[PDB]
């Protein structure tokens, strides 16, 4: 846990990479899949938004929905298939 | 939040520790001086001066008189 | 006596008249039957006035006035070198307020640096003002792009738009720290 | 001589009362002059003295605050010195304050850094948003584009996420 003097900087004093062979080969599919799942999440609500916004039209709407819909149901097995959860986890 | 506050609550640093130049000399305010006038006082010693030599004056001039009668009551009843 | 009330009423509110040794005379003896003494007192009264002051003297009174006069002559002696005394003063005084007026010069100086550069107040100012100048220059380079068919400059957009974008938020909460201390061992 | 007798009385009192008058006048216009003859004299041996005092004070007080000042000079011209001689063979970084500034570990940096990026993201998001609002992009390209920028935001939360992770 926790201890005292204010100097808890220690505990971040030098730079850590993003991976470091803490994390395996899986370890790394896994946080990819859910990176994925992330950014598709985002793009569909900006999606909407541009719906909402009269920005597209039904075509591009429909479109780019099913597609994304669809892509993000393949990454949604890449997690079953494949694997508290794993970022929490892998984040130890 | 989390790493927002822990950010936050720790301290930033100068680059330079104590190579970074301060302000370790504090501005020197010069004292207030008056010179005490003299003039006046000056003056006014003139006339307290010249009021002792009128009055030295005024009684020589009355204590001459007695003289002054002796020299004038002789030629009037005397040789 | 009605005429000395008069003269006392007058002036400024006198004293009422002050209610008999006899003083020597010349030597009237020898005066003429009366003739003489008649003439001396009915037509020289005057000389009577100046020869009765031998017997009030002032000789001692002068002398006192006459002290209290040379004492008067040394103070004003005393304030005629307590004058050129503060002459000097008045010089020597002269000097500390020119050597103060080169003083404040270099203290100007030496104050300028901490509070245009190197003062704390001064570099947070200094931080806070590029911060501004990130935070619109990214705005400008927003609308400073009304199209973009060139598919390669996409790329060189997003990058320099993401790039000002974390300069301005690294040093917006560079400053979030800041604003709680002064900068530790400055 | 009851006649010449009595003009030497007459002389004696004409002689009495005219000296009686000069013993009046004497006494009420000058003897009076030096009533406070001396009490003057005072005041002012006492004035003197005083600014003998003050005189002898400011005289002290302003060379001692002289030597003060060609003192304070000193150590002002040498620290003005110092301080102006730390611009030189010291680079004193460009205007931008956040060179000097810095956070007090490498780590820390680089916790600034990735809360930086992982805003900054968002704003690049937003703002391509924005664009295709305007125009100036199709639906096609925010999705690639913005698919990869909301990908990297992703990695850089669980990166900050796993710096910070043991902390508990």
């Amino acid at each position: 846990k926790l201890n005292q003097n204010q100097d808890i900087s220690q505990l971040f004093h030098d730079e850590v990479p993003l991976f470091d062979n803490s994390i395996t080969s899986k370890d790394k599919e896994v946080i990819e899949t859910l990176s994925e799942i992330y950014s598709i999440v985002i793009t569909l609500d900006h999606v909407e938004k541009a719906y909402l916004k009269d920005s597209i039209d039904d075509t591009q709407y429909t479109n780019t929905v099913d597609k994304l819909l669809k892509q993000f149901k393949v990454y949604l097995n890449s997690q079953n298939k494949e694997e508290s959860n794993a970022i929490t986890r892998l984040e130890r | 939040m989390n790493v927002e506050e822990l950010l936050r609550r720790i301290p930033l640093y100068n680059k330079y520790g104590k190579d970074f130049p301060q302000e370790t000399v504090t501005r020197f305010q010069m004292p207030e001086f008056k010179l005490p006038a003299l003039q006046p006082t000056r003056d006014l010693l003139c006339p307290w001066y010249e009021e002792c030599d009128n009055i030295t004056k005024v009684c020589q001039l009355h204590d001459s008189s007695n003289k002054k009668f002796d020299q004038w009551y002789k030629e009037q009843y005397l040789s | 006596s009605r005429l000395d009330i008069i003269r006392a009423e007058m002036d400024v509110v006198p004293s009422p008249g002050l209610p008999s040794k006899n003083i020597p005379l010349p030597e009237g003896i020898n005066l003429l039957s009366s003739k003489e003494i008649i003439d001396l007192i009915q037509t020289h009264r005057h000389q009577l006035e100046l020869y009765v002051t031998k017997f009030n003297p002032l000789t001692d009174f002068a002398g006192k006035i006459h002290a209290f006069r040379d004492q008067f002559k040394q103070l004003e002696e005393n304030f005629e070198d307590l004058h050129e005394q503060k002459d000097k003063v008045q010089a020597l005084l002269e000097n500390a307020r020119i050597l103060e007026s080169k003083y404040v010069a270099s203290w100007q100086d030496y104050h300028s640096e901490f509070s245009k550069k190197y003062g704390d107040i001064a570099l947070k100012k200094k931080l806070e003002q590029n911060t501004k100048k990130l935070d619109e220059e990214s705005s400008q380079l927003e609308t400073t792009t009304r199209s973009i068919d060139s598919a390669d400059d996409l790329d060189q957009f997003i990058k320099n738009y993401l790039d000002i974008r974390t300069q301005y938020h690294l040093r917006r909460e560079k400053l979030a720290t800041w604003d709680k201390q002064g900068n530790l061992k400055y | 001589p009851t006649n010449h007798h009595e003009m030497l009385q007459n002389l004696q009192t004409v002689v009495n009362e005219l000296y009686r008058e000069d013993v009046d006048y004497v006494a009420d216009k000058i003897l009076t002059r030096q009533t406070v003859m001396q009490e003057s004299i005072a005041r002012f041996h006492e004035i003197i003295a005083i600014d003998k005092n003050h005189l002898r004070a400011v005289e002290q007080a302003i060379e001692q605050t002289m030597h003060s000042l060609n003192a304070q000079i000193d150590v002002l011209t040498a620290n003005r010195a110092k301080v102006q001689q730390f611009s030189s063979t010291s680079h004193v970084d460009d205007e931008d304050v956040n060179s000097i500034a810095v956070a007090k570990t490498d780590g820390l940096n680089q916790l600034y850094n990735l809360v930086a990026q992982d805003y900054a993201l968002t704003d690049t998001i937003e703002c391509l948003s924005r664009m295709l609002h305007r125009g100036t992009i199709p639906l096609d390209t925010f999705v690639k584009q913005g698919r990869e920028l909301a990908r990297q935001q992703f990695l850089v939360r669980w990166h900050i996420q796993r710096i910070t992770s043991p902390l508990s």
